[PDB]
């Protein structure tokens, strides 16, 4: 009842790695919008995988979205009692909107130190498939391959 | 309601299997729950006419 | 340790049923949606019936047979994913003959459910 | 041969002074250095992102007077005024950097808030019962 699609704006090129998911996790982690505050963090972050990964940040950062990053979508739908879910594929900006939207609140919830480290060290652990994003995705997998029957059914 | 597969395709077979299990099906889901004679009477001469009208229009 | 045989699919509107036999009576397996591990209303969907025949499936095709005359039965909804379960599997499909019981105006069907 | 160019956004002027140079272009803002000027938040490559993909390496001296606006607005419209100030050598960039939409002004502007409205466009809370 909208009958239209809604417009996409850029989503710019990072200005230091030169990889637009950069920019798209700073916005994520944004907060009062204070885009200083989200870059010191995330290259804060990104300096102390360095100091300890002894490996390129951006590649460390591609290999925990990767693998964070799920496959099947559970959408709800009602008919009579409660909801019988149904997996549909995600598009690839989705897929790598939520992947990134699941980095934030899980690293936002940890246990530790400053939230420089707090999401340094997520990033580390979900670049070994070992987190809590990546019990996330393990959790949405196994309830859509559970629910496989309906997935013929949508709307 | 044999149909031999023919060994050539399948999906021939398939085919044709969908059409025998339509008007099986037919039978089968009449015969499931009973309505009296005059209320029998009323579906068959309503499915006739249906048919009637769609074949008079697509002839 | 036979080569040809038939294949029963019962395809009930609740659940259904696959079993593989020998040309003349004496089934050799079987297998069913509650089997499967299925429970309740999900019985009698497609998918479960497409597991139940790919698991009958495999099962005969490693004791070794060939040819399957698939005799179809019932009027269930998944009647065709056991089909092209067994085709997938790749069995040779001889014949699709349909053996659900009908009657000549015979015994009162149940009430309506209204 | 010097250009002009100026620039706005947000209710922020610019102008821009390109002086053709060869001993790195220098540039300034205001009389002070951008990493002072700017808090060096990596702005800087907003107002050299059309003077880094062309070239910067001509090695224009800048001279930059901005009044006005934050810093954000303030490095948009210089970035606005470099371009337009481009605009006048070799007018060859022109359709390059329209092709990557850098020579239009951005025409975003805050709105006014509306009265009954807790600003622009939010809304008081709604209760029903
Ligand atoms: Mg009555
Ligand atoms: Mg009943
Ligand atoms: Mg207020
Ligand atoms: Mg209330």
């Amino acid at each position: 009842m909208r009958k239209n699609r809604a417009p996409k704006r850029t989503v710019l090129p990072d200005p230091v790695f030169n990889n637009t998911l950069v920019t798209r996790i700073i916005n994520v982690i944004m907060e009062d919008g204070k885009k200083g505050l989200a870059q010191r963090i995330l290259y804060g972050a990104f300096d102390l995988i360095e100091q300890r990964t002894k490996e390129k940040p951006l590649t460390v950062f591609e290999r925990a979205v990767g693998n964070v990053m799920p496959r099947l979508e559970l959408r709800v739908r009602r008919i009579a009692g409660s909801n019988y879910q149904v997996p549909t594929e995600v598009p690839q900006d989705r897929k790598i909107a939520l992947a990134l939207r699941w980095i934030a609140m899980f690293a936002r919830k940890r246990h530790e130190k400053t939230m420089l480290e707090k999401i340094a060290n997520e990033i580390i652990d979900a670049s070994n498939n070992t987190g809590a994003a990546i019990k996330k995705k393990d959790d949405t997998h196994k309830m859509a391959e559970a629910n496989k029957a309906f997935a013929h059914m949508r709307w | 309601p044999k149909i031999e597969v023919k060994n050539d395709d399948l999906e021939l077979a398939l085919k044709k299997f969908k059409r025998v299990s339509l008007e099986i099906r037919r039978l089968a889901q009449r015969h499931e729950y009973h309505l009296r004679k005059g209320m029998r009477l009323r579906e068959k001469r309503k499915i006739a006419q249906k048919k009637r009208r769609k074949f008079r229009n697509m002839v | 340790n036979v080569s040809s045989g038939i294949i029963h699919v019962s395809c009930s509107p609740n659940n259904t049923i696959v079993s593989a036999s020998d040309p003349g009576g004496n089934v050799l397996c079987w297998a069913s949606s509650g089997t499967m591990g299925f429970k309740g209303s999900r019985k009698k969907t497609p998918y479960s019936a497409g597991i139940a025949a790919d698991k009958v499936a495999k099962t005969v095709k490693e004791m070794g047979m060939a040819t399957v005359k698939l005799f179809v039965k019932g009027t269930g909804r998944g009647k065709d994913t056991a089909i092209r379960s067994f085709a997938n599997a790749g069995l040779s499909i001889t014949e699709i003959n349909e053996k659900t019981p009908i009657p000549h105006n015979g015994c009162k069907p149940p009430k309506r459910p209204r | 041969q010097s250009y002009y160019g100026l620039g706005r956004r947000k209710s922020s002027s610019a102008k821009v002074y390109l002086t053709p140079t060869q001993d790195k272009g220098k540039i300034t803002v205001n009389r002070r250095d951008p990493s002072e000027y700017f808090p060096n938040k990596l702005v800087i490559q907003d107002m050299e992102q059309p003077l880094d993909l062309t070239d910067l390496k001509k090695n224009f001296d800048i001279n930059v007077v901005v009044k006005g606006g934050g810093f954000t607005g303030q490095a948009g419209a210089i970035r606005l005024g470099i371009v337009r100030a481009l605009l006048q050598f070799n007018p060859e960039l022109k359709k390059i950097l329209k092709s990557k939409k850098l020579t239009t002004r951005d025409k975003r502007v805050k709105e006014r808030k509306k009265f009954g409205l807790y600003g622009a466009r939010r809304a008081p809370q709604f209760t029903k019962r």
